[PDB]
RNA sequence: UAAGCCCAAUUAGUGAUUGCCCAUUAUUCCUUUGGUAAGGGCGGAAACAAAUGGAGAAAGUGUAGCCCUUCCGAUGUAGAUGUGGCCUGGAGGUUAGGACGAAGCUUAUGGCGUGAGCCUAAGAUGGACCGGCCUCUAGUGCAGAUCUUGGUUGGCGUA
RNA sequence: UGCAAGGCCGGAAAGAAAAGAAUUAGAGGCACCAAGUGGGCCUUCUUCGGUAAGCGGAGCAGGCGAUGCGGAAUGAACCGC
RNA sequence: UGAAAUGAGCGGAGUAUUUGAGCUGCGCACGGCGGCCGCACGCACUGGUUUCUUCUCCGUGAUGCUCCAUGUUGGCGAUGGAAAUGGGGUGCCCCCACCCGUCUUGAAACACGGACCAAGGAGUCAAACAGACGCGCAAGGGAGGAGAUAUGGUUGCCAGUACUUCUCUCGUACUGAAAGGGAGAUGCAAAAUGCAUCUGUGGUGUGCACACGUCAAAUCCGUUUGAUUUGCCCAACACC
């Protein structure tokens, strides 16, 4: 009953996702596929949505709003996850059964995603390698359950 | 330089936003701007600049003089084509002077409820602007309507009421008040009531 | 991460706007004030005065707010901020605010370091 | 304390920034009222049967409209 | 693959761009023929002008050359202290600014608008050579309240939408021979914003037969004027 | 809201708007209606006409309970009566009835038409309003 | 004073260019003028008498 | 004073015809500072390594009838300090 | 044998018709800003992981202006108006930071903005509070009033 | 059947020829609500009173006020802009 | 630095092409002189001639919405108490450049207030009215005072919020000093309260849109953008 647009007109100037700092307007909406404060872009505005997201291990994982169950939020969403090695046009694809007006940008963010896998295990390596060769006299263990 | 004495003067004032804080009234400007600027109709254009005007300039019409202008059109109209949709970008309020009207089909921004009752029970509807924008895309076979101005209380004031010709109310809360020197001959000199212009 | 690259950066002017006489007035500050006085060469724009400040001395619309790195600078306070400069970290670096402590700051240059997030101000040794 | 008494000088410049504004066409407020009386007075009935021809015309096209 | 609208728009933008390029291939060709129709006029009136001039000389008598019907003027003074009439009259000829320049027709009521305001505009007499320099080098047209330069014929026949006006060359013709469409062609260009006279002025108090520059010059203002142009 | 005023906007300006020479002083035109008859004159004459002088009687003790006589127009009847009483209503058969006096209204006017026909309790009526609704099949009934 | 804006303008500029570099040729410059100079004098000449 | 061009007077060039020939030719102010810093083949050459600058230029235009000419430097503006001062007027980027 | 006065040139009876130098002016180029502004695009076009072309694309008064193209204007006392313009103390929301250092304070301390200002850095400063954004509110911005109060000061190691 | 007036029904319309035979950086009208002004001063010409005055009083129009910039070394207002 | 090269300039072809100058034909203009003579060679035949003078002819949409991203040759920079490039500091040259705030026609003024710094320091609040703009409702709008009960409860939140009104007020009628009166249209008629009917702008001129057309221009042929006739004319405005 109440609009994408009569929501995007109420939310645009004020919302808790609206983060305006220096005169930069970014979006901390975690269904924003860009960061970018548009109306295309509020993927917890629109009636379908979908968003990139990684999972464990270089797998994709694709966060899915079919507009199906949008009053009930525990099920609003669902995700579907493709493994390691996944193409990022198939990714984009994936999304564009959706929203085909988000293809180019999550295409552009499967792929950011993968690279953010491999720089991330380059660099946790070169970390551990170099913190093999120091004393740590202080290590914290969380304790099982 | 280049001489331009009195290039400022041919400048007029434009608003091209509205002042209004209604969200729906920002959809249908939203709405009328793609329409205005994405169809050759002249309606859409004149009903996108009207839904800019602010509340003093959108003034309200009545359901009687919607139905007389309607039969005044109706008359000289083939039996065969249908009655337009009268469309008036303000508010449509009841007469109590007229009881019989007949069915209109009538869009407006906003429909007091003795009046939406009055349309529906003659047999007529009462559209909205997003209704009309999905029949009438166009804006063909309808009838623009405007409120009335010129009887309003402040319009009545406007003006000098002591230069001849001038028939301005003055602004006085006591209405025995200020009747007695300039309104009447007998003391020392009355208003003149007319003057050629 | 390299930025985007862009034409070259003109800045109209580059001395700042001061206050008339302010050199000569501990009490006065620096910060522009439009002089208002009748008589004054300031304000009549006298030819060996200080200038005032207009619309012709505003930048160019493309390399305006850009810092001498090719970033735009976006403050950020914790290590969730650092994932709306994810997608578009060519553009914008984060500058981590003055008031977020050094047990915060290591992990935010850690998470920074991973998502390849440029930092204005981060520790200078990583990333050489 | 003695000062200026009177000049005309810059009243031609403000009166033509805002310049002389033509005069009203002469189809506009022909009233005539101050006229000479009996022309007035047999006029008013020329228009009360001009306005009674007219009522009648619009009617007589209503039922031709009609008719056709 | 492609959608339904998008290969209706592109076989629709296919015709256009065949449509155009032909429409573009005619107005060259209507263009070179009008040309050479008002090349060969203005040598053939040179000519004919020439052998009536001998003819007269060789029996004792005089050829009295046609009055000028086009005058070229150019404002040679700033926008300070001007009077109200001449600020007029400055002003319906657009000369609004120094170095403007305007194409009128020498007349009677614009010989007398220019004779009150003498003292702040240099006119003449333009040739063939001055008309299509300005037209060619400074020319530009009002289309849609801007001013554009022209760079095309297709931007003259859109702006005249005239049979007689579809190029440069119909522009010149009209201005120089005081066309039918004298007045269109003239109030459909952006009057001419001109450069400094090089080589500098006389004197710009004094008219031009008193040594200076603010008169009417004849002939001379296209001397004048290839220094500005 | 004082964020919204003019005196924020003058923040730096030394005059507020009131300008070098003339300045802005306590009262340089009197207090209040001061000189209407000179030096006013001309606001006074040309925007209240009538303001000076005497006119008509007096009267000592004006209560205005005794001079209470609000009225209502014979084509306005119809805000009285209910919408079902109003579609049964027709002349020459029953009618609604509406008593003036306990709607608020002391004399039927009778300007305009009529819209549904009706007896019409009164205190006062007018004379073109008594004709125009017995034409219209109505009455109109005195009452006190 | 430039070849494409001046082509685009006039089409016959080409022409008219090469009328002109007609003209310019000298031999072509010489054998007019004393062609020229030999018919007006007759013409003078004829009319005169 | 515009300093953002400089007159350059040169021996033997007295009529501009003369200085329209070296429209074009590349100019330099030679000084020297208090401290040896970086020079071209710094590396190359150690031999150059000396407290001696140069400012180079180019000719833009003649000025006047007498054989002065216009020099812009490059980049920024010559020292008003080497006004009265020699200048080298070299004899390339040479036309002939 | 003017560097004076009257007249006349522009490299001089050689062969034509611009000697040269100085503007906040003209012409043109670049950038900004504002239009009684003028137009285009805005139904993601197809494709396209990493290791090893890119990004963005908002139906829009005003923003880091939705993007692109085009044109024209831009000085100003008194005065008017505008500003997703700056700044201050509280209130309602929201979102953060802090003893791994809060406010305050210091600065050859840089960066950003035409500016009001904002931000970072450092303190060999401080020691517990406090930032952003949306709305609300007011005892909300100082250079000068023979301004008020406090401190200091040259005269002066003088009379 | 004439006049005068208010209509109605036609007709014709270089929509204004040719004779030097206009031009326009020409959207016309129409409101509303307000602020500063209300000591002015300089010229070119015209002009009055005064021996005159950097004196007093007018007309037309420009300019200072309110405004810099280039030039008359210097100068509110002169020249250029 | 070719990330759409639009070129007389690139890329393909061809050896031509037309356009000037010669020199000429016929008729016609034109010029002597009164139908003849002339004609510098105008105009038509886009006349002929080709003697020399020029090159001419084709070609690439954007399936790229926007922005950024592509040479060469040295010098310097191979991770450093470094090479650059910007910013900052201090001096110095050559140019500019009267002290601010005021009042004033006119201030750098021999006009008045001006040693320094810190804190403080000046369009406020209320009432009446008007106009603009926002919002609600509409021939109606709205209270206020006060009661009720969630709450007859709760430190507080809660002096709030929720609810109610045969009233009151401002409108829907106005005039006259009062006594007092008190506004529809049309038809038919002409009654010192005339009748009849009621789906209706009292009339006229000028006037959005819309409806039939009609022209002109441009079209990717779908149209759209201008004008315009007629009808109804809304809001207005002018005469009745
Ligand atoms: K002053
Ligand atoms: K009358
Ligand atoms: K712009
Ligand atoms: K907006
Ligand atoms: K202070
Ligand atoms: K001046
Ligand atoms: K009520
Ligand atoms: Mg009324
Ligand atoms: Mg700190
Ligand atoms: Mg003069
Ligand atoms: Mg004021
Ligand atoms: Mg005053
Ligand atoms: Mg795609
Ligand atoms: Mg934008
Ligand atoms: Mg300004
Ligand atoms: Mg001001
Ligand atoms: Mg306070
Ligand atoms: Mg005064
Ligand atoms: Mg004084
Ligand atoms: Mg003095
Ligand atoms: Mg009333
Ligand atoms: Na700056
Ligand atoms: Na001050
Ligand atoms: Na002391
Ligand atoms: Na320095």
């Amino acid at each position: 009953s109440h609009s994408v647009d009569l929501q995007w007109v109420l939310v645009r100037q004020n919302s808790r996702f609206l983060q305006k700092r220096g005169g930069i307007r970014m979006s901390n909406d975690p269904f924003n596929n860009n960061g970018n404060w548009t109306k295309r872009h509020c993927g917890f505005l629109n009636e379908k949505a979908a968003v990139v997201k990684p999972a464990k291990g270089g797998a994709i994982c694709v966060t899915v709003k079919d507009g199906s169950s949008n009053n009930k939020p525990r099920q609003t969403y669902k995700k579907t996850v493709h493994a390691a090695g996944v193409r990022a046009s198939d990714v984009s694809r994936a999304v564009a059964a959706v929203r085909p007006d988000l293809a180019d940008v999550s295409f552009r963010r499967a792929r950011r995603m993968a690279c953010i896998a491999s720089r991330t295990a380059k660099v946790a390596a070169a970390r551990k390698a170099r913190s093999e060769k120091i004393k740590f006299s202080r290590k914290s263990a969380r304790a099982k359950r | 330089g280049v001489d331009l004495t009195g290039i400022s003067k041919k400048s007029r004032v434009i608003r091209h936003h509205t002042y209004s804080t209604n969200p729906y009234i920002k959809l249908l400007i939203k709405l009328y701007k793609f329409l205005a600027k994405r169809t050759s109709s002249g309606f859409n254009k004149v009903v996108y600049q009207r839904l800019i005007k602010s509340r003093s300039n959108r003034a309200p019409i009545s359901l009687s003089r919607i139905a007389v202008v309607m039969k005044r059109k109706a008359v000289f109209t083939a039996k065969s084509k249908a009655a337009p949709i009268a469309v008036v970008v303000g508010d449509v309020l009841d007469d109590v002077r007229m009881a019989r009207i007949p069915a209109m089909r009538v869009c407006a921004l906003r429909f007091s409820k003795s009046a939406r009752q009055s349309i529906v029970a003659a047999g007529g509807e009462c559209l909205t602007f997003d209704q009309l924008a999905m029949i009438a895309p166009t804006g063909k076979n309808t009838y623009l309507l405007r409120g009335r101005k010129s009887g309003r209380e402040s319009v009545r004031h406007f003006g000098a009421s002591g230069v001849p010709g001038s028939h301005s109310k003055p602004y006085a809360t006591n209405r025995g008040k200020e009747t007695k020197r300039g309104r009447r001959t007998g003391r020392s000199y009355k208003r003149k009531a007319f003057r050629h212009v | 991460v390299k930025p985007t690259v862009s034409k070259a950066i003109v800045k109209k002017r580059t001395k700042r706007f001061t206050r008339h006489r302010y050199e000569l007035f501990p009490q006065l500050s620096s910060s522009w004030r439009k002089p208002r006085g009748e008589d004054s060469p300031v304000r009549r724009r006298y030819k060996g005065q200080k200038a005032m400040p207009n619309k012709g001395y505003g930048s160019d619309r493309a390399t305006k707010y850009i810092t001498p790195s090719g970033f735009r600078n976006f403050p950020i306070n914790n290590v969730e901020d650092l994932y709306m400069l994810v997608m578009q970290n060519r553009k914008y670096a984060g500058v981590i605010s003055h008031t977020v402590g050094a047990r915060k700051r290591k992990a935010i240059v850690r998470k920074a370091m991973e998502l390849d997030v440029r930092l204005a101000n981060g520790n200078a040794k990583l990333r050489k | 304390a003695k000062s200026k008494n009177h000049t005309n000088h810059n009243q031609s410049s403000k009166n033509h920034r805002n310049g002389i504004k033509g005069p009203v066409p002469l189809h506009l407020h022909n009233s005539k009222r101050g006229s000479w009386l009996p022309a007035l007075v047999n006029a008013r009935r020329v228009r009360k049967h001009n306005q009674k021809a007219a009522l009648k015309k619009r009617r007589e096209r209503i039922a031709a409209f009609a008719a056709k | 693959k492609r959608a339904a609208f998008k290969q209706q728009q592109t076989e629709s933008f296919k015709k256009a761009v065949v449509a155009r390029k032909a429409a573009k291939a005619a107005l060259k060709k209507t263009a070179y023929l009008r040309a050479r129709k008002y090349s060969r006029e203005y040598r053939g009136a040179e000519k004919k002008l020439v052998t009536l001039r001998r003819q007269a000389a060789s029996h004792g008598n005089y050829y009295l050359e046609a009055k000028p019907k086009v005058a070229v003027v150019t404002r040679i003074r700033g926008i300070a202290k001007v009077n109200p009439k001449q600020r007029k009259i400055l002003q319906l000829l657009r000369l609004r600014q120094i170095f403007n320049t305007v194409f009128v027709k020498m007349n009677k009521p614009m010989e007398n608008m220019l004779r009150a305001v003498e003292p702040y505009i240099a006119y003449g007499y333009p040739s063939l050579a001055t008309v299509r320099a300005m037209v060619y080098k400074r020319g530009y047209l009002k289309i849609n309240g801007q001013r554009v330069k022209i760079t095309d014929n297709q931007m003259i026949k859109d702006k005249y939408n005239n049979v007689d006006i579809v190029c440069a060359e119909d522009m010149v013709n009209q201005i120089y021979t005081c066309g039918k469409h004298f007045r269109t062609v003239t109030h459909g260009m952006w009057p001419f914003k001109l450069a400094p006279p090089a080589g500098g002025m006389r004197q710009k108090r004094r008219h031009f037969v008193e040594g200076g520059d603010y008169g009417n010059r004849d002939t001379l203002i296209n001397r004048f004027l290839a220094r500005m142009i | 809201p004082t964020r919204f005023k003019k005196c924020r906007h003058q923040r730096g300006s030394t005059f507020c708007g009131y300008g070098r020479v003339g300045k802005h002083r306590k009262h340089e035109s009197g207090r209040g209606n001061a000189g209407g008859m000179h030096h006013h004159r001309i606001n006074f004459d040309k925007y209240h006409p009538g303001y000076f002088g005497k006119l008509g009687m007096d009267h000592y003790h004006r209560k205005k309970n005794p001079m209470w006589k609000p009225t209502i127009n014979l084509n306005n009847l119809s805000r009285l009566i209910a919408a079902e009483e109003a579609a049964k209503a027709a002349k020459g058969g029953t009618l609604p009835v509406v008593d003036l006096q306990s709607s608020g209204y002391a004399k039927l006017l009778g300007n305009g038409h009529i819209q549904v026909p009706c007896i019409v309790k009164a205190r006062y009526v007018s004379k073109l309003a008594d004709k125009k609704i017995r034409k219209a099949g109505g009455a109109v009934v005195l009452q006190a | 004073k430039n070849r494409r804006l001046r082509l685009r303008l006039n089409p016959y500029v080409k022409r008219e260019t090469a009328a002109a570099k007609g003209m310019r040729n000298v031999a072509n410059r010489d054998a007019r003028r004393k062609a020229k100079l030999a018919r007006v004098t007759k013409a003078k000449k004829a009319a005169t008498k | 004073q515009t300093k953002q061009t400089a007159l350059v007077r040169v021996e033997n060039v007295n009529t501009r015809e003369d200085a329209t020939w070296y429209v074009g030719k590349r100019v330099c102010y030679v000084y020297h500072g208090k401290k040896v810093k970086r020079c071209v083949r710094w590396s190359k050459a150690p031999a150059r390594r000396s407290t001696t600058r140069a400012l180079w230029g180019r000719v833009t235009r003649p000025h006047g009838n007498a054989g002065m000419m216009r020099v812009k430097f490059n980049g920024a503006s010559v020292p008003a300090s080497a006004i009265g001062r020699r200048i080298r007027v070299y004899l390339y980027p040479s036309q002939i």
